[PDB]
RNA sequence: CACAAACGCGUCUCAGAGAUAAUUAAUGAUUUAAUCUUAACCUAAUUAACUCAUAAUAAAUCCAGCCCUAGAACAGGGCACA
């Protein structure tokens, strides 16, 4: 039974511990986790919390990458709240559709 | 990157040893981070089972600040086990009697609840005031900022922003101070 | 500003008074049309205790605070303000502004400890020996209740209580 | 190679002895009333070693002092490695006593019963006679059962020992143990006489432990007695310093001499 | 198994409680003070 | 001036032989990120 | 997470939901041809 | 970056005999009880007493004699 | 002094302050008007 | 009290500093008077607790046998004067 219910929370530990790593490699850039995902997702880079956690533990330059790259997209998207216009876009805030 | 698996294991798993000033800083949010460092959260190889752990050093510890009156209402309880021998002391009292033990009671109640807690706690070391011995300081990699600002006084401040700050309001000269 | 000045020569007292030069006004503030000092000046909502340089324009070199009908502010500021010179000075700024003693600075006492956003008198608030449970919980509080609304640019509220 | 002799200070300790309990006299006083004395002989009281205030305490330095010789063939190797680069035969009881950094006695120096005059409070420790494992009625003195009342293999019992609602019981529960063998002090002893030759302290009242055992005498640190070490020698007694001969008794202003005109009241 | 009136204030369920809290009054707040407004 | 290598290791005498290995690895070009070996059918 | 922001760019509220990442074939053959398809 | 530190004395060196002069430099051994070894141990490399202390037959019998090995 | 909840002048010589955290009111003429906010 | 000991009914000793709650007054603004101040500055008279000076232990690897005022066993103190 011990074995059962350890299966199921096999996947929330290490999605926790992948969670904890990807802080303990954001924080050292100066970004916080959540914005850190949030802009992720924005970028539409769909890279789960497993292959984020590997590219911190081995990719040390990769993860910057995918840090900055988050970051800028943090500051576009403030960039566009303050400025509350139409047709001024950033860079990397556009949107591509599927093909 | 092209190291031998010992040096790059030693590389990785490698103990650092950390600074943080406590002078005009909150236990809460000093030890905080202290707690992160210990256990070591602030590394993408952290792991619960595995030794991952950092030496973090607090200077400054009888300097401490508190936030509203907890000086004189926070308080700390204890007990030496003999009927009658129920004691409970004042934050401030506290503070005169051991000026480590605010920050290290703070830690120790961040820091979690398993048997690691003692590991961890044997390899922080807190100092009243900046006299460090020569073997620690010899240790240290770098200085972690401090998590509040330090507000200046208003002797502390420069003349020059003190003039190119604005005058509110005009005082009568018929008054007297 | 007005001095009384007191001579004794010879079994005679003489009081007089000697006015001074004053500092006035900047003379372009953002909002002229606005009657009120604070609230003219562009600073509602924006002072805290550590703005010291505005907390100190108008208070008696003793640390003491300023009649309202001379200053001129609205009761809600005028009050916000006397909170925030009382939470600096438990604080430990404005540390000119004290009263001069020769007599008392040399028997030392034990060392001021530091604080901050302090709401009540130090000697006047007795510790929490049961501090209550989960439910029923007697906070420690922190700040005063008047500057809940101060601008707040991350947006959550300040916790006046914990 | 005498230590230089510090001025005595206002705020300074002065070390004691090691002397051994004989056994206890009367002592009769001027104003008719009885005291009793106990006999403390300083047979051999040498200082061993010199522990420096910021080594042993940071705020007094420490003198050991050694007591009554004893055999070579039974101690170990380190202590007579000890005694060998000191230059003594071995103690028997080694103390240590806290003195002021201004009373300081170079080690290997011999103490004397006359360090201590007539007419003054000095504390004594010592082990006390050792009870072995004895009962609660004699270790913490509770009162017994009624003998005959209907008890049954009751009468010496401790009886109830915690309470039912707490289910346990609580660290300073009294209960039998050792009772003896544990070393107290007695405070505030007055000295009456001080025999030079055989270097004999007589103290008054009671002292903890049994006759023919080693016993640490110091000065008495009870508040009302701190600054009589004034007119005593500071540093200790030195019999070659002086070049005279003590009398053989010294005696207090109060204490009734064997050699008395048998005094009758006026 | 209480009555519908009562004097202990009937301690209310939770989701009446975060009901009475949602509906809370929100008085009307206006962008400047009218006090020392002009 | 100019780093081409470096090495960790317990002491400073086996960093050092770390960092000599580490440069002689650069120069012979047997490094972690080299090409992997071509394994097709020419 | 970001369900918001992919519900307003139209995106579905998963990535998985009818997705390229899902709609596409994952594998094919390495000559080219294509491999059979998804039962999902 | 800043220049390695090289510490090299060698205070042994006798002017009489250097054979063992070499032997007063290996000559040097200690030996503590329990207590105080793991004590010395503990403050060493900053951990607790409780790890140093050994275990019995029941856990020294269970431990896998070829753990499994990656890379 | 006499403890009380609420606190009233009793004389209009008597006056209110706010002393140690509670408030207090102190009559100099009728010294049976003391009463202290518990 | 028919043991050298134990025992009371017999004898000896028993302490300095800080700190406070309630409550008094000095100085002083908001509220240019006054006002002990969930306003500051140093304040002084102040309960019991509670901590601290101070006091006790605080010299590691000889231990076969024989004594002990040391002890259930294990431990501990002695065995050179004589
Ligand atoms: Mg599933
Ligand atoms: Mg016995
Ligand atoms: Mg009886
Ligand atoms: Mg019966
Ligand atoms: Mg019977
Ligand atoms: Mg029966
Ligand atoms: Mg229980
Ligand atoms: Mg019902
Ligand atoms: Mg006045
Ligand atoms: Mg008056
Ligand atoms: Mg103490
Ligand atoms: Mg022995
Ligand atoms: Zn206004
Ligand atoms: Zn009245």
């Amino acid at each position: 039974v011990k074995c059962t219910r350890a299966r199921r929370l096999k996947k929330r530990s290490l999605r926790t511990l992948w969670i904890n790593r990807i802080t303990a490699a954001s924080q050292e850039h100066g970004l916080k986790y959540p914005a850190f995902i949030i802009n992720l997702i924005k970028c539409q880079v769909e890279l789960n919390r497993k292959v984020l956690a590997d590219l911190a533990i081995y990719e040390p330059k990769t993860f910057k990458s995918l840090a900055a790259l988050a970051k800028r997209r943090r500051e576009e998207g403030f960039a566009a709240a303050l400025g509350d216009g139409k047709e001024p876009d950033g860079i990397f805030s556009r949107v591509v559709q599927h093909r | 990157s092209s190291f031998s698996k010992a040096p790059q294991q030693w590389a990785t798993f490698a103990r650092v040893w950390y600074l943080l000033d406590g002078k005009m800083q909150p236990p809460g949010k000093l030890a905080a981070m202290a707690s992160v460092k210990l256990q070591g959260l602030h590394k993408p190889v952290y792991h619960q089972l595995s030794d991952c752990g950092d030496h973090v050093v607090i200077m400054n510890t009888r300097h401490i600040a508190f936030s509203g009156n907890k000086w004189e209402q926070k308080v700390y309880s204890s007990h030496t086990g003999y009927p009658g021998g129920f004691r409970q002391v004042t934050a401030a009292q506290l503070h005169q009697k051991d000026p480590v033990a605010i920050v290290k009671l703070a830690i120790y109640g961040m820091l979690p609840k398993n048997l690691h807690r003692r590991t961890m706690m044997q390899r922080l070391h807190l100092f009243p005031d900046e006299d460090i011995p020569e073997d620690i300081l010899k240790n240290l990699v770098e200085e972690l900022p401090q998590p509040r600002k330090v507000p200046r006084r208003l002797d502390e401040y420069t003349q020059e922003e003190i003039e190119a700050f604005p005058r509110v309001w005009s005082p009568p000269e018929d008054y007297r101070l | 500003f007005r001095e009384v000045v007191e001579i004794l020569d010879g079994k005679t007292t003489i009081i007089e008074g000697r006015i001074t030069e004053t500092p006035q006004e900047s003379p372009n503030p953002p909002n002229p049309t606005g009657q009120c000092p604070i609230c003219r000046w562009n600073l509602k909502h924006k002072y805290n205790y550590e703005d010291v340089l505005l907390l100190s324009q108008f208070i008696r070199p003793h640390g003491g605070m300023l009649p309202r009908r001379i200053t001129g502010l609205c009761q809600e500021e005028h009050l916000k303000i006397e909170e925030c010179v009382k939470m600096a000075h438990r604080a430990g700024l404005l540390p000119n502004h004290r009263p001069k003693l020769p007599e008392g600075f040399v028997p030392k006492s034990k060392p001021r400890l530091n604080r901050y956003l302090t709401r009540w008198s130090p000697r006047s608030v007795k510790p929490i020996y049961n501090k209550g449970h989960r439910w029923n919980k007697v906070r420690m509080p922190v700040g005063s209740p008047l500057l809940k609304d101060n601008v707040s640019y991350s947006g959550r509220p300040l916790l006046l209580y914990h | 190679e005498p230590w230089p002799i510090h001025p005595w200070e206002p705020g300074s300790s002065r070390v004691g002895l090691i002397a051994l309990k004989l056994g206890m006299m009367p002592l009769w006083t001027k104003d008719g009333q009885k005291h009793v004395v106990t006999l403390l002989q300083v047979q051999d009281c040498h200082v061993l070693k010199y522990t420096p205030k910021e080594n042993h305490n940071g705020r007094m330095a420490a003198l050991t002092v050694g007591g009554k010789t004893v055999s070579h063939f039974h101690k170990s190797a380190s202590i007579l490695e000890f005694y060998q680069e000191l230059g003594l035969p071995p103690k028997q009881k080694v103390k240590i006593f806290n003195v002021t950094e201004n009373a300081v006695i170079k080690p290997g120096t011999p103490l004397y019963a006359a360090h201590f005059r007539p007419g003054q409070y000095v504390d004594v420790t010592a082990k006390t006679i050792g009870k072995g494992f004895q009962g609660v009625m004699r270790r913490w003195g509770f009162k017994g059962q009624p003998a005959t009342h209907g008890q049954t293999k009751t009468h010496r019992r401790p009886g109830a020992i915690s309470t039912g609602d707490v289910a346990r019981v609580w660290p300073g529960t009294k209960m039998p143990g050792q009772l003896g063998n544990i070393d107290r002090t007695a405070f505030g002893l007055k000295v009456w006489r001080i025999n030079t030759k055989h270097n004999i302290i007589y103290v008054n009242g009671s002292v903890p432990g049994h006759k023919n055992c080693l016993v640490k005498i110091k000065d008495s640190k009870l508040p009302a007695y701190k600054d009589f070490c004034k007119n005593l020698p500071f540093p200790t007694y030195f019999p070659d310093g002086d070049e005279e001969a003590l009398p053989e008794d010294l005696y207090d202003e109060n204490v009734c001499q064997p050699g008395a005109p048998s005094i009758t009241f006026t | 198994g209480s009555k519908a009136v009562t004097r202990h204030r009937r301690v209310m369920h939770f989701e009446r409680q975060k009901l009475m809290a949602v509906t809370e009054y929100i008085p009307p707040k206006p962008t400047i003070n009218p006090r020392c407004l002009p | 001036r100019k780093l081409i290598a470096e090495g960790p290791g317990e002491t400073v005498l086996v960093a050092e032989e770390e960092a000599a290995r580490v440069a002689l690895r650069k120069l012979f070009g047997f490094t972690e990120n080299r090409r992997p070996w071509d394994y097709s059918k020419p | 997470a970001g369900s918001q922001w992919r519900l307003q760019q139209g995106f579905a509220a998963n990535p998985s939901g009818y997705g390229p990442l899902t709609e596409l074939p994952d594998w094919s053959y390495a000559d080219g041809r294509p491999a059979p398809p998804m039962k999902g | 970056t800043k220049p390695i530190p090289r510490p090299d004395p060698v205070h042994n060196i006798e002017e009489t005999h250097d054979l063992v002069l070499k032997t007063r430099l290996e000559e040097k051994g200690e030996h503590l009880e329990q207590g105080p070894m793991i004590e010395q141990l503990s403050k060493m490399f900053f951990t607790t007493k409780h790890r140093w202390y050994p275990r019995g037959q029941y856990h020294r019998r269970r431990r896998k004699p070829n753990p499994p090995k990656d890379r | 002094f006499k403890t009380k909840g609420v606190l009233k002048k009793r004389c209009r010589d008597c006056y209110l302050v706010k002393r140690r955290g509670r408030w207090f009111i102190y009559c100099k003429t009728n010294p049976k008007h003391k009463q202290r906010q518990m």
